[PDB]
C-alpha cells in the first residue's frame, strides 16, 4: 500500500540517521561531547532508538497473533531504554544546576556509572514486568499504561531540563534535551486524534508513523546538533568547555 | 507438558544450579581480574559467554509451559544462538592459541592480515550473522530445521578440534584438547540420538527431551570450559601469578629435550 | 693533563667575561617589539583563512 | 699546589659574572610583558597524517620552500615528503639503521643524516640521473652524531656526543673548524638566521654560543638543571630556547647574556625533546615524553595549546619557514602537520 | 649552574670513623636520587652507595655494607656518608654524585671518567 | 595541463616507493634484532666470533647478519662510544632482547656488572626488553672457587649463608663450591630482574656451556620464547 510505501522510506531514512549518529558516537568516543553526553549510554540510546525503528516494521502485513501480540512490548522496551539515558542526562544537569554543593557533591559522583546503568537496567526491568503483566492480563488501557512510564520519564525529564541557566561562555547541554520531550510530547498528542480518527485499516500506520516521527524528533532535537560540531567543526571540543 | 511432572522438576532444578554454577563463575572473574588466567582464558570474549550463558539458562523456563508463538520463536531464537556463539568463541580462542604459539613464523604476512584487520572481532560477527540468516531462512519453511544447526555446529566444532589437534603438547592453560574432544562427542551423540528419536517416538513429551539435551549441552560447554579455571585460581592462588605464567610458558618453549 | 684542562677553562672564563651586558629590561622590550611588530604575520598565531592553506 | 690555585681563579670568575648578570637584571620579562593581552586558546588539527616508516622517528627538518621536507626514521631510511600531497618523493636506504639526525639543504640539493656509525652521510637529491646517492661520507667524529644543519651547498655544521662539534667543508671532506669545550654528550644544535653565529646544547646542562668564523665560544649558558636536548634560536636571533630533561623550557638572552624565562608545570614531569619558536616568535613549541606537544606563550609562559595526538613518545619538532604548520614526528612512525 | 661540593676528608687511623657531606647548589634536592662513588689510587671509579630520593631506598657495596652509611636531609639540599671502621684499602678519592635525570629509579653513568653532575671530591686516606 | 601530468608522476612514484616500503617491512617484521651489552672483560667478542663461524654472515657499530634455521638475525655491539650511554641507549628501545655478557670469574668488577644490569633493567625506554643473561667464563670461576686464595664472602657478604637453590642442575664431576657459587651469582643476577619486572620484561639466565653450540641454542630458544609471549601479549591472552 501506499502509506506503508511511504512510511518505509520513512523508516529507512531515520534508520540511516540513526547509523550516522551511532558512528559518529563511537569513532568520536573519547572526544568530550560525547563523554559530556553520556558516554557508552549516548551509544546505548541510539542503538535503543534504532531498535525502535527496526519494531517499526512488524505493525504491517498479515496479523499473526504473536506479531500482534508483541507489537507494543517491543515498541516501548528500547524507547524506554533511550528516555531513561536522556532522564538520566537531565538529572545530571538538574543537579548541577538547581541544588546546593553539598548535595551536588555527593549525587553527581554517583549518577555516572554503574550506578547509572543499574538505574537503566531499573527502568528496563519495570518496563519488562509492565509489559508481561499487561500482557498475560490484558489480552486506551492498554497502550496508556505500556505508555505510562515513558510519559512518566519525558516530563521528568522536560521539568528538570526546560529552566536552566545557559552561560554564554558554556555549551546549552538542556536546549537538545527539551526539544527533544517536546517532539515527543506533541507527536504523541497529535497521535492519539489520530488513532482514534483515521480509518480502522491505517490504523497500524498511524502507529508506525508515531513512532518514527517520535524517533526523528529526538534525534534532531538531541543527536543531530551534538553530530553537526563533533564532524564540521571541532574547534569546540575542548575540556574545560563541557566538563 | 505438565509443570508438576519429574522429568520437569529434574530438569528445571538443572537449569538452576547450572544458572547458580555460571554467576559464580561471573563473580570469581569479575573479582580477579588483571590476571594471567583470565586474560589468557579469552578477557571480555568469556564474560560475553558467560552472560549469554546467562541469559540462555534463564530463559529455560520459558521453555516449559503451554505451547506458544513466543516460546516456539525463542527456541531457536536463544539457546541454538548460545551454541554457536559459544562453540565459535572457543574455536576463536584456540586458533588465537595456535597461531601465537605456532605458525606465527611459519606464516608470517597471514598473521599481519589477521591482526591489522581486526581478525578476532570479525570472523565472530560473521559466524553470527551467517547464523542469523541461516535461521530465519530455516523459519521461513523438527528434524529438517534442525539438521542445518546441527551440521553448522558440528562443522564449527571439527574446526576447533582440527585447530587444537597440533596443540596437544601447549602449555595447560592454553591447551583446551579434552575440553574440545569431550564436547564435541557430546553434542554429536546428542544430536545423532535426538535426530533419531525425533522420528520415532509418540510425539508428546519428547519437547522434555530435547529441552533436557539442550541443557545437558549448556551446562557441557559451560562447566568443561570455566570449572577448571576457578579451581585453579582459587584453590591454587600460587598457580595464579604473572611470574609463574612467565616461567612455565618459558619452559615449554625451551624443552630439555 | 689536568693542569692544562684548568688553564684553558679559566682562558675562556676569561674571554666570556668582560664583554657588555644590556639590561635585562632594554632586552625583554626588544623581544616584545619583535613579538608585536610580526604578530600579523604569523600564521600559527591569527588563523589564516582556510582559503590561504 | 696550582690546580688549587686555577680552581680558585675559576671560582672567582664565575663569581664575577653572575655579580655582573645579577646586577644587570634590573627586571624580569613577566614584569615587563605583564601589560599585553595574552593569545587566545590555541587549537591546531592534524591536516595531514604522513605515515610510510617502519620503526621510530627520530628526526625531521622543513625545507626552505615550506612543501618538502625529510624524516629519518631508525629502521635505516629517508623519507622525504610533498607535505602539501601527502605524496612520497624520495626514500633513500642507508647503510647504518642507527640514525639519530637529519637535515634539509637550503637550496634543496642535499640531504644529510647520521646516528652511531659517527658519520654524516650527505646524499644528493637533484642528480642528473634522478637517482639518490651519497655524495660525501664525513668522518672524523668519534662520537655518535646528533644533529646537523647547512650552512650552504658546502658547508655543514655538525654536534657529535664526542663533546665536540665541526664544521665540514662537503667538497673536500675535511673539518675546517672544530668547537670544543663542553663536557657531555651534545645533543642539539641551532643555526642563528645571519649564519654567522650558532648554539648548541649538550648533557653538561649548558648551552654555549659558538662563533663560525673564528670557532670560539662566545658566551656560555647555565640555566638548566639536566641534559639538554633541544635548541632553536629566536626569529630574532638575539634569543634562543632550550629543552632538557628536567621538564623545562627556558629562554635565553644573549645580549643580556642570562636567562628571562622559564617555562615549566607542575603536573609536567617528563622531559623535553623537542623546541621550536613560530614565525613571529611569539609561541614556543615543545615536545614531551608524555606524547604531547604543548604550545607556550613564549612572552607570558602560559600554556596556549597543545597537540595531542601521538601514540609514543616526540621526537622532533618543526616549523615551516612561512610558519604556516609545525609538523611533529614521533616514535609510532608517525609525521603529522598541525596549523 | 648543578654544583657538588665535598667536605670532610682527611687523615684517618685504621678503625677511625669519618664523616663527609655534599652541599648541592643549582637543583631541587628532593627530585633527584644521589650516589657516593670513589676511586682508589691505580683503579677506575666504583660506585659505593645510592639513596632514593625520599630517602627509602638505600643500597650499598657488598665490601662497605655494615660500615658505611648513606642519608641525606631535602631542607639543607645536603647528603651525608658516614663511615665507621675504615681500612686501609679504603683510600680513596669520594665523590657526590647525582643521577642525570629527576624522578627515575634508574641512575647511569655515576661512575664515567667525565660526568657533569659530580663533585670535585675529596680525599680520604687510612693509614697507622 | 602540466598539473595533471605532474600529478600523476607524483602519484605514480609514491606508488613504486609504497611497494618498496611493504616489501621492506616484510623482511625487517622477519628479522630479530639484538644488542649485546657487556664489560670490557665480559667476552662478547667469542660470542659474536663463535655465531658468526656457526653460521656463515657479515666502525663504530660490529653488526652482524646471519640466518638460523631460516631466521633472520641481527646481532651489533655499540664499540666506539664514549663511557656515556644515557643518551644512544635509547635507540635500542625496539630491539628483540639485549644480550648481556657477564665475568663470573671477576669478583672485583662483580658489583659493576650488577649495577650496569639494574641500571638497563630499570630504563624508562628499556623497560620492556627481556635481557638473555649470559654468565661467561665458567671454567675459571670453578678454577678459582677450587683454587681457595679468592672467597666471594669477601666481596659479597650475603655468601655466607648462601644455600644452593632445590632446582640446580648437577652437572657431572661438579664440585658444591662451585655449583654454589655459580647460582649465587646467578640469583644475585636474577634479584634485580625480579624486583621490579612486573611481567613486562623477563630474564633468560645461561651458564656458558665451555664453547659449544648450546649457546647459540638458547639464544634462539630465548628469542622464540621472547616472541611467542609477545604474540600472546598482543592477542591479549597473556
Amino acid at each position: 500500500e501506499p502509506a506503508v510505501l511511504l512510511l518505509l522510506l520513512l523508516l529507512s531514512l531515520a534508520l540511516g540517521l540513526v547509523l550516522a549518529a551511532l558512528g559518529l558516537f563511537v569513532h568520536h568516543r573519547d572526544s568530550p561531547l560525547v563523554q559530556a553526553s553520556g558516554g557508552p549510554l549516548a551509544c546505548f540510546g541510539l542503538v535503543c532508538l534504532g531498535l525502535v525503528c527496526l519494531s517499526v516494521l512488524l505493525f504491517p502485513g498479515q496479523p499473526s497473533p504473536a506479531r500482534c501480540l508483541a507489537q507494543q512490548p517491543l515498541s516501548h522496551l528500547p524507547l524506554t531504554g533511550c528516555l531513561s539515558t536522556l532522564f538520566l542526562q537531565a538529572a545530571e544537569i538538574f543537579v548541577e544546576s538547581e541544588l546546593p554543593l553539598s548535595w551536588a557533591d555527593r549525587l553527581s559522583g554517583c549518577l555516572r556509572g554503574p550506578w547509572a546503568w543499574l538505574v537503566v537496567l531499573l527502568a528496563m526491568l519495570v518496563e519488562v514486568a509492565l509489559c508481561t503483566w499487561y500482557l498475560v492480563a490484558f489480552p486506551w488501557v492498554s497502550f496508556g499504561l505500556a505508555h505510562a512510564t515513558n510519559a512518566t520519564l519525558a516530563f521528568l525529564c522536560f521539568l528538570g531540563t526546560f529552566l536552566v541557566r545557559s552561560q554564554p561562555g558554556r555549551y546549552n547541554r538542556a536546549r537538545g534535551l527539551t526539544f527533544a520531550m517536546l517532539a515527543y510530547f506533541i507527536t504523541w498528542v497529535s497521535f492519539v486524534p489520530l488513532l482514534a480518527n483515521v480509518q480502522v485499516v491505517l490504523r497500524p500506520a498511524v502507529q508506525m508513523g508515531a513512532l518514527l516521527l517520535c524517533v526523528l524528533g529526538i534525534l534532531a532535537a538531541f543527536h543531530l546538533p551534538r553530530c553537526y560540531l563533533l564532524m564540521r567543526q571541532p574547534g569546540l571540543n575542548t575540556p574545560e568547555f563541557f566538563l | 507438558l505438565e509443570w508438576h511432572e519429574a522429568p520437569t522438576i529434574a530438569v528445571a532444578l538443572l537449569a538452576a544450579l547450572g544458572f547458580l554454577s555460571t554467576l559464580a563463575i561471573l563473580v570469581i572473574f569479575w573479582r580477579h581480574f588483571q590476571t594471567p588466567i583470565v586474560r589468557s582464558a579469552g578477557g571480555p570474549m568469556c564474560f560475553l559467554m558467560l552472560t549469554l550463558l546467562l541469559v540462555a539458562y534463564m530463559v529455560v523456563p520459558v521453555y516449559v509451559g503451554p505451547p506458544k508463538v513466543s516460546t516456539c520463536l525463542c527456541r531457536q531464537a536463544l539457546f541454538p544462538l548460545c551454541f554457536t556463539i559459544c562453540i565459535s568463541c572457543i574455536a576463536v580462542r584456540s586458533f588465537q592459541i595456535v597461531c601465537a604459539f605456532k605458525m606465527a613464523s611459519r606464516f608470517p604476512r597471514a598473521y599481519s592480515y589477521w591482526v591489522r584487520y581486526q581478525g578476532p572481532y570479525v570472523s565472530m560477527a560473521f559466524i553470527t550473522v551467517l547464523k542469523m540468516v541461516i535461521v530465519v531462512i530455516g523459519m521461513l519453511a523438527y528434524r529438517n530445521s534442525l539438521l542445518f544447526n546441527t551440521s553448522l555446529d558440528l562443522l564449527l566444532s571439527v574446526v576447533g578440534f582440527s585447530f587444537a589437534y597440533m596443540g596437544k603438547e601447549l602449555p595447560t592453560n592454553y591447551n583446551e584438547a579434552k575440553f574440545i574432544t569431550l564436547s564435541m562427542t557430546f553434542y554429536f551423540t546428542s544430536s545423532v540420538s535426538l535426530c533419531t528419536f525425533m522420528s520415532a517416538y509418540s510425539g508428546v513429551l519428547v519437547t522434555i527431551v530435547d529441552l533436557l539435551v539442550t541443557v545437558l549441552n549448556l551446562l557441557a560447554i559451560s562447566l568443561g570450559y570455566f570449572g577448571p579455571k576457578c579451581y585453579m585460581i582459587l584453590f591454587y592462588p600460587e598457580r595464579n601469578t604473572p611470574a609463574y605464567f612467565n616461567s612455565m610458558i618459558q619452559g615449554y618453549t625451551m624443552r630439555r629435550d | 693533563a689536568s693542569i692544562a684542562q684548568a688553564r684553558k677553562l679559566v682562558e675562556q672564563l676569561k674571554m666570556e667575561a668582560n664583554i657588555d651586558r644590556i639590561k635585562v629590561s632594554k632586552a625583554a622590550a626588544d623581544l616584545m617589539a619583535y613579538c608585536e611588530a610580526h604578530a600579523k604575520e604569523d600564521p600559527l598565531l591569527t588563523p589564516v583563512p582556510a582559503s590561504e592553506n | 699546589s696550582e690546580l688549587d690555585q686555577l680552581r680558585q681563579e675559576a671560582e672567582q670568575l664565575k663569581n664575577q659574572i653572575r655579580d655582573a648578570r645579577k646586577a644587570c637584571a634590573d627586571a624580569t620579562l613577566s614584569q615587563i610583558t605583564n601589560n599585553i593581552d595574552p593569545v587566545g586558546r590555541i587549537q591546531m588539527r592534524t591536516r595531514r597524517t604522513l605515515r610510510g616508516h617502519l620503526a621510530k622517528i627520530y628526526a625531521m627538518h622543513w625545507g626552505t620552500d615550506s612543501r618538502l621536507l625529510v624524516s629519518a626514521s631508525q629502521d635505516g631510511k629517508l623519507i622525504i615528503w610533498d607535505s602539501y600531497t601527502t605524496n612520497k618523493v624520495h626514500a633513500i636506504p642507508l647503510r647504518s639503521s642507527w640514525v639519530m639526525t637529519c637535515a634539509y639543504a637550503p637550496s634543496g640539493n642535499y640531504v644529510a643524516c647520521g646516528g652511531l656509525d659517527n658519520i654524516c652521510s650527505i646524499y644528493n637529491l637533484k642528480t642528473r640521473e634522478g637517482n639518490v646517492r651519497v655524495s660525501r661520507e664525513l668522518a672524523g667524529h668519534t662520537g655518535y652524531l646528533s644533529c646537523c644543519r647547512f650552512l650552504d651547498d658546502n658547508q655543514i655544521v655538525t654536534s657529535s656526543g664526542d663533546t665536540t662539534c665541526a664544521l665540514w667543508d662537503i667538497e673536500t671532506g675535511q673539518q675546517t673548524t672544530t668547537f670544543t669545550g663542553h663536557t657531555g654528550d651534545v645533543m642539539s644544535l641551532s643555526l642563528a638566521p645571519d649564519t654567522r653565529l650558532f648554539v648548541s646544547g649538550a648533557c653538561d646542562a649548558s648551552a654555549k654560543l659558538w662563533d663560525v668564523r673564528e670557532g670560539m665560544c662566545r658566551q656560555t649558558f647555565t640555566g638548566h638543571e639536566s641534559d639538554i636536548n633541544a635548541i632553536c634560536f629566536f626569529p630574532n636571533g638575539n634569543a634562543f630556547a632550550t629543552g632538557s630533561d628536567d621538564a623545562t623550557c627556558r629562554l635565553f638572552d644573549l645580549r643580556a647574556d642570562q636567562e628571562l624565562m622559564t617555562y615549566s608545570h607542575d603536573n609536567i614531569i617528563c622531559g623535553i625533546t623537542s623546541v621550536s619558536f613560530s614565525k613571529s616568535g611569539r609561541l614556543l613549541l615543545a615536545g614531551y615524553d608524555d606524547f604531547n606537544c604543548n604550545v607556550w606563550d613564549a612572552l607570558k609562559a602560559d600554556r596556549a595549546g597543545v597537540l595531542a595526538g601521538h601514540d609514543n613518545r616526540v621526537s622532533c619538532l618543526g616549523v615551516t619557514d612561512d610558519g604556516m604548520a609545525v609538523a611533529t614526528g614521533s616514535w609510532d612512525s608517525f609525521l603529522k602537520i598541525w596549523n | 649552574q648543578v654544583q657538588l661540593q665535598e667536605s670532610g676528608g682527611g687523615l684517618v687511623q685504621p678503625g677511625g670513623s669519618l664523616r663527609l657531606s655534599c652541599a648541592a647548589s643549582g637543583f631541587t634536592f628532593s627530585n633527584y636520587k644521589m650516589n657516593w662513588v670513589r676511586q682508589a689510587p691505580g683503579k677506575g671509579l666504583e660506585w659505593v652507595s645510592d639513596i632514593s630520593q625520599s630517602g627509602a631506598s638505600i643500597s650499598y657495596t657488598g665490601s662497605v655494607k655494615g660500615r658505611f652509611t648513606i642519608s641525606r636531609d631535602n631542607a639543607k639540599n645536603t647528603l651525608y656518608l658516614q663511615m665507621n671502621s675504615l681500612k686501609p684499602e679504603d683510600t680513596a678519592v669520594y665523590y657526590c654524585a647525582r643521577c642525570p635525570a629527576p624522578f627515575t629509579r634508574d641512575c647511569f653513568d655515576v661512575t664515567s671518567t667525565t660526568y657533569a653532575y659530580r663533585g670535585q671530591g675529596t680525599q680520604v686516606t687510612v693509614s697507622s
